[PDB]
RNA sequence: AAGUGAUUUUAAUAGCUUCUUAGGAUGA
RNA sequence: UUCUCCUAAGAAGCUAUUAAAAUCAC
């Protein structure tokens, strides 16, 4: 084709530009160009008054140089960037008056749910420098989007919605992660949208600081990361992922709504940004726990997996020990870890599927409630972060909360949230109704410890001979705030404890 | 509907150098990882016998040099950003550049690394005789 | 009066191969 | 009669260009 639409002169003026003052050579009119190479004719001066819009369409970030790093990522690191994850679609519209043949941005959304109405600005071609002006606008003809018509009133200067930006990525990736990764599906009229917020270059760092530097500014050029940018123009060097590469034929919303269904007003320009990576996120995540992709430490990550470890020693052990099941079943463990080996039940590991090893001979079963709701009747399932969609009447079961939201708690498919914490968990929507057969835990405390020899607590949750009497023990004090301070801290990170009908908490007591 | 204006070998270095706080430095260092110089220059039908000067409002070189389109050659003019010299306003566009054809392979890398002397008139170094 | 591309079908044209036909000349 | 070459014609293909027709994404 020899050409390209990038750049493409998108006025309607008939004839060209001079020799000078031309771009490139497929510029020169007619008049002037002869033999492959353009001459110069006195009869007829150069312009001194005119403005070209220029189409900014069909940007090939394909680069690649010795220090700049590239946009576009692959799926294997952009799996890595989990939280850091913005998915962006921008909605536009067209070019009307003394210009046509050009589309230009006009909303912006990202999977924030924030929608930025800026104004149709294109970059016309004075006899001087290439400006950044008005031009007019005319919305998309048609009905489907039909919302864009009172909207081409409403918006704001660029340089007024270039700032939304980097304080609207500094507050949701400011404590995540350290980049952002566009989760854009077109590809295509998301670059010709970038031009006007992104800039690129070799790696820097953050001034004042040592994080990244992921921020710009033009009016003191320095950079920042996501914290100390305030009031900073550009973002820096964004990575970028293209989902329709990934090899989805037809439209997002025929491609998207076969997995998920409460993701909705498909044809703004922020819920075509919230499928856009509820699409990624499904199609990346859902499926598997890589295990092998380690992440890094955003925070509390090992206090909340030492609290959940010591419940999970705890609970298990207390049912046990208190109504003296025969067998103890267990789904969802990868490997063959005993969380109380002191025990007599038979640890039978009902695992999903065999996972790296065949040491300790783990069987594979998937469950759902329809198919397995007769087969396991002894002794009680240990569900822990299983997805089932329903629980048996004997289980010990934890599943994570997905309505809190918090830094580890990334939103996720299907109502269901993506917990990435030293791994990534993605657990489907907390319904009430998979809890039918089950009901919710008492906090207590029971240890078989013999006691030894400061504020006196007088709690009846705890379980211990010291505490039965008239006065508690300073070897169990301590031990009682520690369980209590790991409880509440597991409770707040989310989960939620359910056990079956049966239990009863005063049975432990005969046991002493 | 639009005339267009670029070919396929400048689309990923007029969208590279778009794209960057500071496109001379970025442009300078894609020549050094081995990719090519920006082509689709103006090439002039001049006589090769003019008063070569770095600009003039009509094409005028030597034997050795090759007046170009002055555009053509500023690369923020070919890529289409802010000039960076002050009230931006470029000082090719509208007036024709003399390349030595030593390096008339990529003038948009030339006029960016080069410099025209302000009393002799011509390109600082080659054939700027301030003896 | 004329939104952006991507791949499709045919027609028009050029370049080249092979095959066939006819012509010319060389050599047995 | 055979060989080579050239000229032209007819065939099929290849790639290149031009036009319209349709589809998909946006
Ligand atoms: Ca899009
Ligand atoms: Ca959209
Ligand atoms: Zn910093
Ligand atoms: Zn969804
Ligand atoms: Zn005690
Ligand atoms: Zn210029
Ligand atoms: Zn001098």
């Amino acid at each position: 084709e020899n050409v390209t639409g990038l750049f493409k002169d998108c006025s309607k003026v008939i004839t060209g530009l001079h020799p000078t003052q031309a771009p490139t050579h497929l510029s020169v009119d007619t008049k002037f160009k002869t033999e492959g190479l353009c001459v110069d004719i006195p009869g007829i001066p150069k312009d001194m008054t005119y403005r070209r819009l220029i189409s900014m369409m069909g940007f090939k970030m394909n680069y690649q140089v010795n220090g700049y790093p590239n946009m576009f990522i692959t799926r294997e690191e952009a799996i890595r960037h989990v939280r850091a994850w913005i998915g962006f679609d921008v909605e536009g519209c067209h070019a009307t008056r003394e210009a046509v043949g050009t589309n230009l941005p006009l909303q912006l959304g990202f999977s924030t749910g924030v929608n930025l109405v800026a104004v149709p600005t294109g970059y016309v071609d004075t006899p001087n420098n290439t400006d950044f002006s008005r031009v007019s606008a005319k919305p998309p003809p048609g009905d489907q989007f039909k919302h864009l018509i009172p909207l081409m009133y409403k918006g704001l200067p660029w340089n007024v919605v270039r700032i939304k930006i980097v304080q609207m990525l500094s507050d949701t990736l400011k404590n995540l992660s350290d980049r952002v990764v566009f989760v854009l599906w077109a590809h295509g009229f998301e670059l010709t949208s970038m031009k006007y917020f992104v800039k690129i270059g070799p790696e820097r760092t953050c001034c004042l600081c040592d994080r990244r530097a992921t921020c710009f500014s033009t009016a003191s050029d320095t950079y920042a990361c996501w914290h100390h940018s305030i009031g900073f123009d550009y973002v820096y060097n964004p990575f970028m992922i293209d989902v329709q590469q990934w090899g989805f034929t037809g439209n997002l919303q025929s491609n998207h709504d076969l997995y998920c269904q409460v993701h909705g007003n498909a044809h703004v320009a922020s819920c075509d940004a919230i499928m856009t990576r509820c699409l990624a996120v499904h199609e990346c995540f859902v499926k598997r726990v890589d295990w092998t992709i380690e992440y890094p430490i955003i925070g509390d990550e090992l206090k909340i997996n030492a609290a959940c470890r010591k419940v999970q020693h705890m609970v298990v052990k207390a049912a046990l020990l208190a109504d003296k099941f025969p067998v103890l079943h267990d789904i969802g463990n990868p490997k063959a870890i005993k969380c109380v080996p002191q025990a007599d039940v038979e640890w039978k590991f009902y695992d999903a599927q065999p996972c790296s090893d065949k040491a300790y001979k783990i069987e594979e079963l998937f469950y759902s409630y329809a198919t397995h709701s007769d087969k396991f009747t002894d002794g009680v399932c240990l569900f822990w972060n299983c997805n089932v969609d329903r629980y048996p009447a004997n289980s010990i079961v934890c599943r994570f909360d997905t309505r809190v939201l918090s830094n580890l708690n990334l939103p996720g498919c299907d109502g269901g949230s993506l917990y990435v914490n030293k791994h990534a968990f993605h657990t489907p929507a907390f319904d009430k109704s998979a809890f039918v057969n089950l009901k919710q835990l008492p906090f207590f405390y029971y240890s078989d410890s013999p006691c030894e020899s400061y504020v006196p607590l007088k709690s009846a949750t705890c379980i211990t001979r010291c505490n039965l009497g008239g006065a508690v023990c300073r070897h169990h004090a301590n031990e009682y705030r520690l369980y209590l301070d790991a409880y509440n801290m597991m409770i707040s990170a989310g989960f939620s404890l359910w056990v079956y009908k049966q239990f009863d908490t005063y049975n432990l007591w005969n046991t002493f | 509907a639009g005339n267009a204006t670029e070919v396929p070998a400048n689309s990923t270095v007029l969208s590279f150098c778009a794209f960057a706080v500071d496109a001379a430095k970025a442009y300078k260092d894609y020549l050094a990882s081995g990719g090519q110089p920006i082509t689709n220059c103006v090439k002039m039908l001049c006589t090769h016998t003019g008063t070569g000067q770095a600009i003039t409002v009509t094409p005028e070189a030597n034997m050795d040099q090759e007046s170009f389109g002055g555009a053509s050659c500023c690369l923020y003019c070919r890529c289409h950003i802010d000039h960076p010299n002050p009230k931006g306003f470029c000082d090719l566009k509208g007036k024709y550049v003399q390349i030595p054809t030593t390096c008339a392979n990529d003038p948009v890398g030339f006029t960016l690394k080069n410099t025209v002397c302000t009393v002799c008139g011509m390109w600082k170094g080659y054939g700027c005789s301030c003896d």
